[PDB]
DNA sequence: GGTGCAGCACAGTG
DNA sequence: GCACTGTGCTGCAC
């Protein structure tokens, strides 16, 4: 059940081969995001089902032929598990046309496709992505009829467009420089669409906000920035599995806790296995642990014969397992324990160690411990209060002290938690005060072009008609560009293996570089400083 | 290579008042548990221990009043117990008769037994350091020939390039450096470095001073820093705090004990002929179809910078979240012998950043073939304490940003508050559990525990010691402080 | 027959090449004597080579042919062809 | 100073 | 869920 199905509405209509010079077309940006796409899917071994339809074909294919009705629109792959089929037919196989059709024929076949295929399986989560022009010739006359069919059936939809939505700000609007795919500049302006753009634009946003309130226009994305995010995943994802506790002050005070690990470190889940050069096994190469004795002899050593033990200074001390099981230290189970309270300003933000970040809510459907644990959070807010506490996963869990401070948020508030250091992990030392240095003092001139400088070289605007500084350049929302290479790499070898590694592309560099006006604004200043 | 030196004046068994303690317990205590941590960390610069004043000597050139009590060697853990035994007014009573105490020497004497000590060094030498624990502030002023001859003798270690750092101890009346030492110690290169610290009334700060003398400055890494294409200046990082982790297990004979020199070997079976990364290849399988990769083209798609940082930007500290934290901080200081006029510029952006209270954004990439994090220059300013002890030393901290893969979505339900009593309620609670706290105000239990196992071992003890937990809270002691509180709280449940 | 030099070489080691050798179906031998017609060192000098010889005629009869007196390269040839390879100049020290 | 080798807490997944 | 079986990685270390 843990599964999902997906369905992938692309179009091929005269427009999408048709592009603006210095432009990708639209048809191409679509593809290269449903490639990116597909390939974290199929890539993670997920056991989400994918179908593809296709509406501006110059020929079709569908269930739901008849008339013209549902006609120049083909389903190019079916409901089910993903391949490098599908992949190669994405990569050479799928080519613009020139014919139009109505995209509420495209979503009508897919829910159709969702309601017919999709018995006998059982998912999770139903999604829907679409990518069009808006400017095709449509018809609009079923509109209530789809919407509550949807909501029936209970389908999230996604839209993606050669256009981000109605903005002012400088990455909506054409400024200075070269627009470029899946940078943190500029985008269409309110210039290049159509009369039909606009309309077709009306009917998406009355249809998102039926669907979902305000929240609905956040479904709507340029491939630009959606090349940069994680929304086309963002209906398909897998709550991570709740870790219960019971939080405890004394032995009388305890509530019962639920908490979740909120950043983590992520990770590719394949190791690199060696085979052979030639027959290209890993079973007819052997693996094996050398042991001679420390010496010149090389005197070859039984394992029998070995021991464990650990150095101690000077000494070293033989050592069996079962001493180890016998007096290793034991902790008491798990542990969720409040040691006391500290003032917020007496923990830094140096001092937090681990390689996670846990949120802890209170335990699920529990009004009581809800209420609690709100009024310990707006305790510790008011006093301007952390709580030290020592966690343990469980028995086996090496006993860890760390901080918990609260977080709230408008839909939701929680205690964060990090682990702290035990005192053998600090390492401190000693430097020279740079702001008494006597040899690296810096002339008043070379602080004022730094300052030009910081000016130039900022990463964050303060809007002034709300007063609220905007972040030029979200890092949070930023992928891992490390995956991505690893995809394209391994595309490019399954389908061409008598090439090099291909070379990064562009977009990549894109979205790992500032905005180019930060550049701009920077140049002089950097050669003014140079002289320095 | 640390060599410890301790008077042995009856003024050092003189405490000044009773809660206190004599400054032989401390120093006695701050060198047993210097020993305990570098046989933590590592075997690195072997430690020594030498008194002056004793009525007897032991010294090979037979100064009088110069008694060695332990060569520049390993930590060996009969040395710690013989040093152990020290530990308490009985250790001094014991001590007292066979080397006996609170006899004349002169200290060129002593420094020349020192030097002959770190002459019997042969192997890999990093920094020769010695180490003075005095309460006494003018020890040859009754005759200026042996206050002339220690500067002489000082001078002369100092062109030897050996390092001394003494730890004035409380004296009533208070200490000067200047009477005696002002030209006897290892002055720095610089009157910033040139700061005096305080003498020591307690065991805890004794230690602070002590091992951040000890602590050679080993830079993790040396990285360039790119403002732009042109302006390169090098940059050290270091870690201030990381994992301390248990010793790897050794192996070893059973019988002799001797270490097992544990190697690998790869190999073809139905040739049989050893192989190398050459000889194979890397596979991975995804359904029915295998993918084949060279390693040199793994760790090729594996690098997308050279190594080094490309500086993005400046961003207010503001949008920085504190609840986004995914590896440990690391520090950023300036490297003048890498790159010309690094350091000025270093500073002076490191100023004028936290005038404007703006972090750095910068791509990092550590080292060769990896790929680019998004990491965050937050300018960290010197901070000092009544002990001038560099509580926070000036720099740039490193913190790491997540990337949207990084994060995890949360199930999000209904968000409600409690009343404003049940608020009240809680806040009295937190004031009776309230505290100061400090980061080094724990340790890990379970390494102590295994370091006791090993003591006992070693010791050939069937006594192990047991760690009193203090990650254990006080459960009665808060239950006491609270009261009625909690269960006035347990009502509104 | 063959003959392998067990030091240098590891017991465990040679043991699964001689199980593989024999299970070749080509007469190899555990002990040093002068009924093996070949022996195959490991990487070693040409003057190691010779003591080791001295120390053969010390363990066989005296006035006997040495065997072959080849490196790991060809036995890692012979083993790949299933059979004995022809022997090469790069073999012999 | 620097790859790799090992150990191992946790994760998920039954 | 316990025991475990890989990574990357960073302290090692001239």
């Amino acid at each position: 059940g843990n599964k999902a199905a997906v369905v992938l509405c692309m179009d091929v209509g005269f427009t999408m081969s048709n592009s603006i010079p210095g432009i990708e077309s639209p048809f191409e940006q679509a593809k290269k995001v449903i490639t990116m796409f597909v390939q974290r899917q199929v890539f993670a071994e997920n056991k989400d089902e994918i179908a593809l339809v296709l509406f501006g074909t110059d020929g079709t294919d569908n269930p739901l032929s008849g008339g013209d009705q549902y006609q120049n629109i083909t389903v190019h792959r079916h409901l089910m598990l993903p391949d490098f089929d599908l992949l190669e037919d994405i990569e050479s196989k799928i080519q613009p046309g020139s014919q139009q059709a109505d995209f509420l024929d495209a979503l009508i076949v897919s829910m159709d496709v969702i309601q017919h295929e999709t018995i006998g399986k059982k998912f999770e989560k139903r999604h829907i992505e679409i990518f069009t022009d808006l400017s095709s010739r449509f018809s609009k006359s079923q509109l209530d009829i789809i919407i509550h069919s949807l909501k029936k059936c209970d389908i999230s939809l996604q839209f993606f467009l050669p256009f981000s939505l109605g903005k002012e700000d400088g990455s909506g609007d054409r400024g200075d420089g070269p627009f470029r795919l899946g940078g943190h500049g500029p985008s269409f302006p309110l210039k290049g669409i159509t009369e039909q753009q606009k309309e077709g634009l009306e009917i998406v946003k009355m249809v998102m906000i039926s669907l979902e309130g305000e929240d609905g226009l956040d479904e709507i994305y340029s491939f630009s920035e959606s090349l940069r995010k994680l929304c086309v995943f963002k209906k398909i994802e897998r709550h991570s599995i709740h870790w219960p506790c019971r939080l405890t002050i004394g032995s009388n005070l305890s509530i019962r806790i639920a908490a979740y690990k909120s950043i983590l470190q992520e990770r590719v889940k394949k190791t690199w296995t060696v085979v052979d050069a030639k027959t290209l096994k890993k079973e007819d190469i052997q693996k094996e642990t050398v042991y001679c004795l420390n010496d010149d002899d090389e005197t070859e050593v039984l394992k029998e014969d070995i021991i464990q033990g650990f150095r101690y200074g000077s000494d070293i001390v033989p050592f069996s397992k079962v001493d180890e099981e016998q007096m290793k230290y034991k902790s008491e189970g798990k542990c969720f324990s409040v040691l006391g309270f500290c003032k917020s300003s007496q923990v830094q933000r140096r001092f937090f160690m681990g390689n996670q970040v846990l949120k802890v809510f209170a335990a699920r459907d529990d009004e009581a411990a809800a209420v609690a644990l709100s009024s310990l959070i707006h305790a510790l807010d008011d006093l301007d209060m952390v709580a030290i506490v020592r966690y343990a996963y469980d028995k086996r869990a090496n006993p860890q002290v760390g901080v918990a401070f609260p977080h709230i948020k408008h839909n939701y508030e929680c205690l964060v938690y990090v682990q702290l250091p035990f005192m053998e992990d600090l390492r401190q030392y000693m430097f020279s005060s740079l702001k008494n240095s006597k040899k690296y003092a810096p002339t008043e001139a070379q602080l004022n072009a730094v300052d030009a400088l910081i000016d130039s070289m900022s990463l964050a605007k303060k809007d002034e008609k709300t007063d609220t500084l905007e972040d030029l350049f979200p890092t949070t929302k930023i992928p891992n560009p490390r995956f991505q290479r690893l995809f394209q790499c391994l595309l490019h070898r399954a389908l061409h293996p008598r090439e090099p590694l291909p070379p990064i592309q562009q977009h990549i560099w894109n979205m790992l570089n500032p905005p180019a006006e930060v550049t701009t604004k920077s140049q002089i200043p950097l050669s003014k400083i140079k002289t320095l | 290579s640390l060599i410890f030196l301790v008077d042995a004046s009856k003024a050092m068994f003189e405490s000044q008042s009773e809660d206190e303690l004599t400054p032989f317990d401390m120093s006695i205590q701050c060198i047993q548990s210097v020993y305990i941590s570098k046989i933590i960390s590592s075997d690195r610069d072997l430690l020594a221990v030498v008194f002056y004043g004793t009525e007897k000597d032991k010294n090979s050139v037979n100064f009088k009043n110069i008694y060695v009590l332990q060569e520049l060697d390993n930590p060996g853990a009969k040395r710690i117990l013989e040093l152990d035994q020290f530990k308490g007014q009985q250790g001094q009573k014991r001590f007292q008769d066979m080397m006996g105490h609170g006899s004349d020497y002169s200290l060129s004497e002593v420094l020349w037994v020192c030097a002959n000590l770190f002459s019997d060094v042969q192997f890999k030498m990093s920094h020769k350091r010695i180490m003075l624990f005095t309460n006494e502030d003018n020890p040859h002023g009754n005759d200026s020939a042996k206050a002339s001859r220690a500067r002489t003798k000082a001078g002369d270690l100092r062109d030897t390039g050996i390092f001394l750092d003494l730890m004035h101890l409380k004296k009533p009346g208070g200490f000067d450096i200047s009477l005696f030492y002002r030209d006897i110690i290892s002055i720095a290169e610089d009157e910033d470095l040139r700061v005096h610290f305080e003498e020591s009334s307690k065991l805890e700060d004794l230690l602070r001073k002590v091992r951040a003398k000890e602590t050679r400055k080993r830079a993790l890494s040396r990285l360039k820093l790119k403002l732009n294409k042109d302006i390169v200046i090098s940059v050290g990082i270091y870690n201030l705090v990381q994992k301390a982790l248990k010793p790897p297990p050794i192996k070893l004979y059973r019988e002799t004990n001797e270490p097992v020199k544990t190697k690998t070997r790869t190999f073809n079976t139905s040739t049989g002929g050893l192989l190398l990364p050459s000889d194979t290849k890397r596979s991975q399988i995804y359904g029915s179809r295998q993918i084949i990769l060279e390693k040199e083209e793994t760790e090729e798609l594996k690098r997308f910078d050279d190594p080094g940082l490309m500086l993005m930007g400046f961003k207010p500290l503001v949008l920085l979240k504190k609840h986004h934290y995914l590896r440990p901080s690391l520090f950023v200081y300036p490297e003048e012998s890498l790159v010309i006029g690094s350091s000025t510029l270093f500073s002076a952006l490191l100023i004028k950043c936290l005038e404007k209270e703006v972090a750095a954004l910068c791509r990092y990439t550590p080292r060769r073939n990896i790929p680019p994090y998004f990491v965050a220059l937050v300018p960290q300013e010197e901070e000092l304490d009544d002990q001038k002890i560099q509580v926070t030393p000036p720099g740039f901290q490193l913190v790491f940003l997540p990337f949207a893969d990084d994060k995890r979505k949360m199930p999000f339900t209904e968000k409600i508050m409690a009343t404003p009593e049940q608020v009240g309620k809680m806040k009295a609670i937190v004031e009776k559990l309230r505290f100061t706290y400090r980061s080094d105000s724990f340790e890990n239990p379970v390494l102590q525990q295994h370091f006791r196992n090993l003591e006992a071992l070693a010791l050939d003890l069937m006594e192990p010691e047991q760690a009193v937990d203090l990650t254990l809270p006080k459960v009665e002691a808060m239950n006491k402080r609270l009261g009625s509180l909690v269960d006035e709280f347990k009502e509104l449940v | 027959a063959i003959y392998l030099v067990e030091p240098r070489m590891g017991r465990s080691r040679r043991a699964f090449l001689t199980g593989l050798a024999r299970s070749k179906g080509f007469r190899v031998l555990d002990a040093c004597s002068s009924e093996a017609t070949h022996v195959v060192m490991e990487e070693t000098s040409a003057e190691e080579a010779v003591s080791w010889q001295e120390r053969r005629m010390a363990a066989a009869p005296p006035g006997c042919t040495p065997p072959a007196l080849l490196d790991i390269s060809w036995l890692t040839e012979s083993l790949g062809a299933g059979q004995p390879v022809p022997v090469e100049c790069r073999h012999r020290l």
